[PDB]
């Protein structure tokens, strides 16, 4: 079981709105992750006795810039990891962790980018989602967009979060609009896009590179919560997703029956499998986090309460919920992070704090 | 409804 054992609190006093493990750390090396909040990304080094141990920042140059998120990924050539951030001016920067140097940035966005993934499979497809109601895809190997997600048939407020399944074949997205939608990325069109992707030199001729514009999502739901959907995760081929309602849900589309694979753009139902109540989680921008292996889920609430479930069950509104409280810890949690062995749950907090508990 | 506490 989890017990707390250091915390920290970052100089600038503003919310650390995300934190990611590197989960690309090599056998040996201690564990580090990453906190985006004010201007800067942070990294640290877990060490024995609880220490947290300071590395170096990145701080932008600009003092209204505010990062909102992060991703790890991995140079495909070298095998060095590499940091994606993120925030409110909507430029991608991808991060060389060991010195902190940017090492190439990303414009595109029409505003804000308010969450980053990389596919599970292609270390060099980054997904961004934006305030500008779009997600796009990138490919950071040949610094090309690869395709817009987005049209009056999609997303019609700010994108808040989005996630991979398995195999990275296809996203779903969820925003303020209070719908999640379905993008496939394993269509003849998008194989063929990030096929020409990896193709592009601009030093070898003379086109601009086309992305795809892809205003059809696969899939649309409104009917599973009520508010603004934040946190999006994908549990095999159901969904795992969460409002500002004191829940999440756990559900798919289509009825009970209704293979992810079979369901057409217009399908109409959707089947709800379980729901994990907890309380006092009432702001927006609060995301759960998951293990590894996807056996447990960790979310922090706006009084620094955390809700573990282990998903390790037969079905999953069996799931079993442990909490984490401590008495100094009363800043909204914005975000967790397992390490990659599920040793060290880290959480980071409204008032610039981060928490570590360890198993 | 908000995004800070």
């Amino acid at each position: 079981s989890f017990k707390c054992v250091n915390s920290l609190k970052e100089d600038h006093n503003q919310p650390l709105f995300g934190v990611q493990f590197n989960w690309h750390s090599k056998e040996g090396d201690p564990l580090v992750f990453a906190t985006v909040g004010s201007n800067r990304v942070t990294l640290y080094e877990c060490h024995s006795q609880g220490e947290i141990r300071l590395l170096q920042s990145y701080v932008d140059a600009d003092a209204d810039e505010n990062f909102y998120t992060c991703a790890w990924t991995y140079d495909s050539n070298t095998s060095h990891p590499l940091l994606a951030v993120a925030g409110s001016r909507g430029i991608i920067r991808i991060i060389n962790p060991i010195t902190m140097q940017c090492i190439k940035h990303y414009v595109g966005h029409g505003n804000a980018i308010n969450e980053l993934k990389f596919h599970p499979r292609d270390p060099n497809l980054l997904l961004s989602v934006s305030k500008d109601h779009a997600l796009r895809l990138w490919n950071i190997q040949t610094d090309t967009l690869v395709a817009i997600f987005g049209g009056v048939e999609g997303h019609r407020d700010e994108v808040l979060s989005a996630d991979y399944d398995l195999l990275g074949e296809k996203i779903m997205s969820c925003g303020m609009d209070h719908s999640l939608k379905l993008w496939r990325i394993n269509s003849k069109r998008m194989m063929n896009a990030i096929k020409e992707s990896y193709d592009y030199n601009p030093n070898k001729t003379n086109r601009p590179f086309i992305s795809q514009k892809i205003h059809f999502p696969d899939f649309s739901t409104r009917d599973i919560h009520r508010n603004y959907v934040d946190c999006v995760r994908w549990l095999g081929d159901l969904i795992l997703s969460k409002s500002c309602e004191n829940a999440i849900v756990c559900w798919k589309p289509g009825k009970m029956e209704d293979d992810i694979d079979k369901i057409k753009p217009s399908e109409s139902n959707v089947t709800i499998l379980g729901r994990f109540d907890y309380s006092q989680c009432d702001i927006w921008y609060m995301r759960f986090s998951m293990d590894f292996w996807q056996k447990m889920l960790a979310l922090g609430n706006q009084v620094g309460k955390l809700y573990v479930w282990d998903l390790e069950v037969e079905d999953p509104h069996k799931a079993k919920c442990t909490t984490l409280t401590h008495h100094k810890c009363g800043a909204a949690i914005r975000q967790t992070s397992f390490s990659r062995d599920s040793s060290i749950l880290i959480a980071v907090c409204d008032d610039a704090s981060i928490w570590r508990w360890d198993r | 409804l908000q995004k800070y506490a």
